[PDB]
């Protein structure tokens, strides 16, 4: 039947409208649940490297797992109980950790899928294209316009290059190795990291996979970092009608100061991310999360000290709370790397009914 | 046959039918030559042709965006599925009636979008465009109690050409020094602009001081416009705020030599950024807010 | 100028020294405590017979103290503070030994016309007051500053680290009456600590506290303000240096949003030379706190400061135990503490 | 607690300095283009000195000019220094029977071998020692060791596997391996005398030698009965590990932060580098402490002398040093070396992660890779040196040479190649 | 003024849970009545009210939240005309203080045709609803509008029945049911 209630530590005063709750531990569920789904949500919710790139990747590959272990049963036609079965592993996940925006659009496109092939057929032969069809859907959408993207970076620089750099985009990864390897530039990476979760040392690692020439800070320790230095790189999650860059945390500040700082700022984006759904700031609907992502004091993720604090529901009168996702100004970041090459943020939505 | 030849054709006269519109018809004349049917031997061919302009540039921008603009039409025409002869014959026909339809697009910009100075609102000008003279020369036939202001214009005198200009027409005028221009932003209305392309970025590829003149109109709120016919959206992003596919050196600091010699290679080209365009005048309608951008999308269907 | 006159007249030099480097020695505060005891002692025992020769003595002797410690502005800030007490009483002096007018109580035009007493005491007192003054800025505040903010409004708190800043929000908080929301920024590799026990503080305190990670400032700038500095030093065009770490952005965000930014020291922080470069002055910290490792972290450069300076133009304010002054003002308020020769030693 | 003398092991680790150490004394060279001795002074300052006692040997002289010479020699100082002068070449248990005829040995006695220059606080090791010692009668000395880069690969000389306590923190095994760098005995031991009396046993090899030494009234008597014990390592822990002398305890404090002594030329560099980085947490140069000095810190990384000179249009890489007096021409590429005092470099030159000493002419058109300079060793128009290739004194490189990687240079005025005289060997010249 | 403001901030209180505090500029010539007439109507539903002088907006607009206006007209670069009194200034303030505008717009509302010039689409204003008796008339000149007129440099989202669009945007939205034909007629 499922589990509610009992939530940990005090839930403050402001932005009190999102879902941060729970199934950490599992204890009694309904009894026809294929664990691949749980096991995924289990992921996601204690996960430290994903970063708006790879969820969507991760679940369609869920989705044709599913779609190749699934058994027409005797009785009913191959769309019942199915549907019933999809709602309660939606339900699930957003229990766990919400539906973002490419998880939205991939959730229509498979609505699509099963009005496209109504009942009528058997079974090894209609699953046998549609999984070859969404194959290469994935093949057409994604991997090949993170090429174009890729392709696009690599002309984008022209002589001498210093850059700051944030996020655990996968994409922005890809095209800093990119740089590394098989361009032999002269190309210098700075790397800011957050404190939510480790994305920054995740790039630094990845980096020194190469060897490449990094310095590495953070948030606060910026005021120094410009005493030559040109370059500054973002990766957004998602854009709505707006032309907002609707992302992870951050990045608005960075941005702030790259501006301050005369020389400009540029993202990268997908043809696929965009939304209709219409907000302008962070209070709307957010992706909030327990404050044990604030408990660990420095240095490391494991290390677990006895020292000033460690307390949250016996705290009386004390609103500890922190924020992951953001709504960046609109006309800080100026350049934007999609399908079409290049072109302002002010488009907003000239693909959203371009389909 | 050659297309440079037919450019160099024409410099002493001109200052009536559009660069880029010269440079179609010469890129017609080059096609209609050597049979325009087959798509093996002539697209390519004119593609080798357009990228030996470009190498021969010495310094001129709107060539290209002429020449990818030509292609784009090219492309469109042969989609009908009908015959070869019958498009083709349309294709070489396209070349001379797009050099016509350039006077008709200047005639719709003088008579229809010449609304922007009419209560004596002064006029700060810089960058020298035809169709920003052509609108102020048909709009003195008006006496609509107009006024010229002039920032000089210093590659090397073409300021002296400009206000030679405006003494055929009999109106007071003003020189203007572009270290001065914080100076004077009040008495004058607003700053109105001539260029060499319009960028997928937004901003406009200009001259010799523009984004300085761009800065101090932001700081007064008296509006920033760009006026011109509409055919320069060049394939091309200035990403940073000193970037752009330049003809000369981005600031060339020259070593400690003696008698006044390596000095001139002053910025003759300069860029602001898209948060500028107050309004810009184009002859497919008055359209400014984002439509460049959405008019390249259009044309690469992405 | 070395050591080799101060031996065993006086001794605790090198103990000063030794504070100073390995910073046995912390917080202002304390330092320029040190520094005024090392004064007491330099003049309770040293000798004299002279004037300027005493003058040009003290002079090197603050030299030295500066080549010893640069980032102790305290310390230097006393000394001159000394020193303008001793200048005016030998300049009154002079005018009785010798046996005048200027428009207000300091002159341009007097630099450029030709121009045994009982003055150890008065030196002794100056040091007295000096101590005076050092014990309470916050009992010469709190009538300033109970006063700019109000009910339902919104504070912003970086630097939880100058002791004074969490005094005066207290005594703001400590009215029945008035109400306000505190947000403060983390401060990471040099801050966090100091913060978390700022926000245990106020939690105590009674009063509603918000835990902000030091990015997460952009989504919520809507509902800001206020804006509080925890400096260290105050200097001349108006500016400070701070007591470390994320203060600096969110300043320039604050001025971004034109929201108003307020700055809580004293006098004593107060100093007189210019902070010509921050790259002099501002100190770094260790790259061992950030992360582990060694022999892959020869490859792993990486860049972290204590210290933060702020240019003049994004602060407004510098309320004082004298009362509220302004960037462009504080320079007076200087020259009233410290005299025209002092500068340069 | 107070009132402590420190006794340093100095003249020791000569020739295992292969080129070096020949001419001059050992702890007399300049490390970051300063005396290394200082920086162990003032290490021992800040644990706690009463007074200087040094083991000073290998050229004497030498170093009492300099002692005459240091602060410590006027009376401010809370330690005078009188160095001790034996007889010549004697191993550190003859130095220890020394150290006992003249008598001079109190209490918690403190010895340190080699130089070594650390942050850790040494109060807080000192209470712990004096509260250990508090425990039971027969405690003796104490050892320092910190944790390691998480794996150990530059480490051959002295890995040290540590079989240790967490319950008591002691040593249970020492042993040294070639490991790395010579398979030939890809092994290991436990012995069992210590077995069924611990329970905790906990294997390690991943700490850092440091060679600081709080010695009771135990150790001098213990060296002077067991004459067999001319090391303090190898053959002293171990015998102490097999009960020598019966049911004795002794000390390995475990510090999360970094702990590192003297030992080769890579290491040395290393160390260097860590300095010059901010690693070991306030230790500068910046700050000045031999007061003739003038440092100044700069940006990422960068260390400026008063006095120190760098013309226009060289771009820097990352960490670059410079003392006083130095001049340097135009259009150089640099990246990670230290250039030292009053040196001089000409024009158009490449270098990575270098080390440049006292005096030192980096002649026109010259690439020098991780390979060292020393004081009035002058590099000559055309030399392409590689990693580690050690220059010693007055060793004159004159016109156009290239020398291969690791390759070794004499530094008195013999059995390795390449001499002090006209052109390193390419073309024999020499004595 | 209109009814479907109204309408939809009596949508927005039936979610009396939602907070919202409402200031209310009188508006001086003619919107005076009207503002008084939509007090009225938000006390009748239980919506708190707060009415405004129009010379106070500099004392109120750094405690103001969002801003929502209900406009007649809307145009090309952004901007609109909304029915009359104190828009402009108030969208000054808003920029000063950056503040969120919210505009309730409709595309049959909306227009196609670009404004250039103050010269031209500002409406306005009767001097009889200022002072009454005309021999003080004679020296001193009444300056007064009606319908004002907003640069886009402030406004920034179109709460439509097809969704909230961009000011620098909405021209395309208007060429979906408009031309470059049917501009002058």
């Amino acid at each position: 039947p499922g589990i509610s209630s009992v939530i940990p530590t005090v839930l403050e005063q402001s932005f009190d409208n999102s879902s941060l709750i729970s199934v950490k531990e599992l204890l009694l569920n309904k009894d026809l649940i294929h664990p691949s789904i749980l096991l995924l949500t289990s992921h996601l919710a204690h996960y430290k490297i994903v970063g708006s790139i790879p969820r969507c990747i991760a679940m369609l590959e869920v989705f044709q797992i599913v779609i190749k272990d699934y058994q027409t049963p005797k009785g009913t036609t191959l769309s019942r109980n199915l549907t019933s079965y999809l709602s309660h592993q939606i339900d699930l996940l957003k229990k766990a950790r919400p539906l973002s925006v490419t998880m939205g659009n991939a959730i229509r496109w498979l609505k699509q899928e099963i009005s496209l092939i109504d009942p009528s057929t058997p079974d090894k032969a209609a699953k046998k294209d549609l999984c070859e069809k969404i194959g290469q859907f994935a093949k057409e959408k994604i991997e090949l316009a993170d090429q174009l993207i890729i392709d696009n970076a690599s002309t984008q620089i022209e002589e001498s290059t210093t850059i700051v750099t944030y996020g655990s985009s996968k994409v922005l990864t890809e095209l800093l190795l990119h740089n590394a390897i098989s361009l032999k530039k002269n190309i210098k990476v700075i790397v800011v990291d957050s404190r939510p979760l480790f994305e920054g040392r995740k790039m630094a690692e990845t980096l020194r996979n190469a060897g490449v020439n990094v310095m590495y800070a953070l948030i606060t320790s910026l005021d120094t970092i410009f005493n030559d230095v040109d370059y500054v790189f973002l990766g957004a999650h998602s854009i709505l009608s707006n032309g907002f860059l609707y992302s992870r945390a951050g990045t608005a500040m960075l941005a702030m100061s790259a501006k301050r700082r005369n020389i400009p700022v540029l993202v990268c984006c997908e043809s696929l991310k965009f939304s209709q759904r219409v907000q302008l700031d962070s209070v709307t609907f957010n992706e909030l999360a327990d404050p044990n992502d604030l408990v660990n004091i420095d240095y490391e993720n494991p290390v677990e000290r006895r020292g000033n604090k460690g307390a949250l529901l016996n705290q009386f009168i004390k609103e500890r709370k922190f924020e992951k996702k953001k709504l960046a100004m609109e006309n800080k970041p100026k350049g934007n790397k999609i399908g079409g090459k290049k072109g302002s943020e002010g488009e907003s939505k000239d693909a959203s009914n371009e389909e | 046959f050659n297309i440079t030849e037919t450019y160099l054709r024409f410099l002493e006269e001109d200052t009536e039918m559009t660069m880029p519109i010269a440079a179609i018809e010469a890129l017609v004349t080059l096609l209609r030559i050597k049979t325009p049917e087959t798509a093996a031997e002539m697209i390519n061919t004119i593609k080798s042709s357009t990228e030996e302009l470009i190498k021969s540039i010495p310094n001129s921008v709107s060539l290209r965006a002429g020449c990818d603009i030509f292609m784009r039409f090219v492309l469109r025409n042969l989609h009908l599925y009908g015959d070869w002869e019958n498009c083709k014959q349309h294709l070489i026909e396209n070349g001379q009636l797009f050099v016509s339809r350039a006077k008709k697009s200047r005639n719709k910009i003088a008579e229809i979008g010449v609304d922007f100075i009419a209560d004596d609102d002064i006029i700060l000008v810089h960058g020298y465009s035809r169709a920003v003279f052509s609108l102020l020369n048909h709009a003195a036939n008006k006496f609509i109690r107009f006024r010229c202001v002039v920032t000089e214009s210093r590659p090397s005198k073409q300021g002296n050409q400009l206000y030679t200009l405006l003494e055929q027409k009999g109106i007071p005028v003003t020189l203007i020094v572009d270290s001065a221009v914080g100076a004077v932003i009040d008495k004058v209305d607003k700053v109105f602009v001539g260029a060499e392309g319009v960028a997928e970025s937004g901003g406009i590829i200009n001259l010799v001081g523009t984004y300085s003149v761009g800065v101090l109109a932001h700081n007064a709120r008296k509006p920033f416009y760009v006026v011109t016919e509409s055919h320069k959206f060049v394939r091309m992003f200035p990403l940073s705020s000193d970037d752009l596919p330049m003809a000369g050196p981005p600031l060339d600091f020259t070593r400690r030599t003696d008698d006044l010699e390596d000095a001139l290679r002053g910025p003759t080209i300069d860029y602001t950024a898209q948060e500028y365009i107050t309004a810009l005048i184009t002859d497919l309608g008055v359209l400014t807010p984002s439509a460049v951008s959405e008019e390249l999308i259009k044309m690469w269907y992405d | 100028h070395p050591n080799a006159a101060t031996s065993d007249v006086n001794v605790t030099i090198d103990t000063f020294v030794a504070k100073l480097k390995r910073r046995q020695v912390q917080g202002s505060y304390a330092i320029a405590l040190e520094t005024l005891q090392l004064l007491m002692r330099f003049i309770s025992a040293a000798r004299w017979n002279h004037v300027n020769d005493l003058i040009e003595q003290i002079r090197d002797l603050g030299n030295s103290l500066e080549k010893a410690h640069p980032t102790a502005f305290s310390c230097g800030n006393v000394i001159r503070r000394i020193l303008a007490v001793l200048r005016d009483e030998v300049e009154e002096d002079t005018m009785s030994t010798t046996v005048v007018a200027e428009p207000l109580i300091s002159s341009m035009f007097n630099l450029l016309q030709k121009p045994k007493t009982d003055y150890r005491q008065v030196a002794i007192q100056g040091i007295k007051d000096l101590i005076d003054e050092i014990k309470n800025i916050d009992e010469g505040i709190q009538q300033i500053a109970i006063d700019l903010i109000h009910d339902h409004e919104i504070l912003l708190t970086p630097t939880p680290d100058s002791k004074t800043v969490l005094k005066f929000l207290i005594t703001a908080r400590e009215r029945s009456n008035r109400t306000f929301t505190v947000l403060v920024t983390e401060g990471f590799p040099n801050n966090t600590k100091n913060a978390h026990e700022f926000a245990k503080k106020l939690a105590q305190h009674n009063i509603e506290t918000l835990v902000v990670p030091d990015s997460a400032v952009f989504a919520l700038m809507s509902r800001v303000g206020k804006v509080i500095i925890g400096t260290k030093a105050v200097f001349v065009n108006g500016g400070t240096i701070s007591s470390n770490s994320g203060v600096s952005s969110v300043c320039e965000c604050a001025r971004e949003f034109r929201t108003p930014v307020f700055a809580v020291a004293g006098l004593y922080k107060l100093s007189p030379l210019y902070p010509f470069d921050v790259e002099k002055f501002v100190e770094f910290g260790g790259s061992q706190r950030i992360l582990p490792r060694m022999d892959p972290r020869k490859r792993l450069d990486t860049v972290n400061q204590i210290t933060d300076y702020v240019p003049p133009e994004n602060i407004d304010i510098y309320i004082t135990n004298v009362g509220g002054f302004n960037p462009s003002f504080i320079y007076r308020i200087a020259w009233d503490n410290y005299k025209q020769i002092d500068v340069h030693l | 607690e107070d009132r402590l003398q420190a006794v340093v092991l100095t003249d020791s680790y000569e020739t295992r300095f292969m080129p070096l150490t020949a001419v001059k004394p050992r702890c007399l060279l300049p490390l970051a283009n300063v005396p290394l001795i200082e920086y162990t002074l003032e290490f021992l300052a800040k644990a706690g000195v009463h007074e200087v006692f040094l083991i000073c040997s290998s050229h004497a002289n030498q170093i009492n000019d300099y002692i005459e010479n240091s602060k410590w020699n006027l009376p401010w100082s809370p330690f005078k220094i009188t160095t001790i002068m034996s007889p010549e070449a004697r191993c550190t248990g003859d130095v220890m029977r020394d150290l006992d005829n003249r008598g001079i040995i109190t209490g918690d006695f403190i010895l340190v071998s080699g130089d070594v220059l650390t942050n850790i606080d040494f109060s807080k090791m000192l209470e712990f020692h004096k509260k250990m010692h508090l425990q039971d009668k027969d405690h003796i000395s104490t050892m320092c060791l910190s944790k390691a880069s998480t794996y150990p690969k530059t480490r051959t000389i002295e890995p040290a596997a540590f079989v240790l306590d967490k319950s008591t923190s002691r040593c249970i095994y020492y042993q040294d391996l070639p490991l790395p760098s010579s398979r030939e005995k890809t092994s290991i031991q436990i012995d069992p005398e210590l077995l069924d009396n611990v329970d905790e046993f906990v294997i390690r090899n991943d700490l850092i030698d440091c060679r600081i030494d709080i010695c009771t009234s135990h150790v001098p008597l213990i060296f002077q009965e067991n004459f067999d014990y001319q090391s303090l390592r190898t053959d002293f822990v171990k015998g102490v590990i097999s009960s020598d002398i019966l049911g004795k305890h002794i000390y390995a404090y475990l510090t999360d932060e970094y702990a590192v002594r003297v030992e080769s030329w890579q290491t040395y560099d290393t160390i260097s580098q860590d300095f010059l980085g901010r690693w070991c947490y306030p230790l500068v140069l910046d700050s000045n402490i031999q007061d003739d000095q003038t440092y100044s810190y700069e940006s990422r990384h960068i260390y400026k002398e008063k006095d120190v000179v760098l013309a226009q249009s060289c771009k820097i890489g990352k960490c670059t040093a410079i003392g006083s007096g130095t001049k340097i021409g135009e259009g150089t590429k640099i990246e990670n070396s230290v250039i030292g005092r009053n040196c001089q470099i000409g024009e158009n030159i490449r270098i990575k992660n270098s080390f440049i000493w006292d005096d030192c002419i980096i002649g026109n058109n010259s690439i020098i890779d991780h390979s060292l300079i020393a004081s009035n060793a002058t590099l000559g128009s055309n030399v392409r040196l590689n990693d580690g290739c050690i220059i010693g004194f007055n060793v004159k490189i004159d016109d156009n040479m290239d020398l291969d990687r690791n390759t070794k240079i004499s530094a008195s005025p013999q059995d390795l190649d390449d001499q002090t005289l006209a052109v390193s060997i390419v073309g024999d010249k020499g004595v």
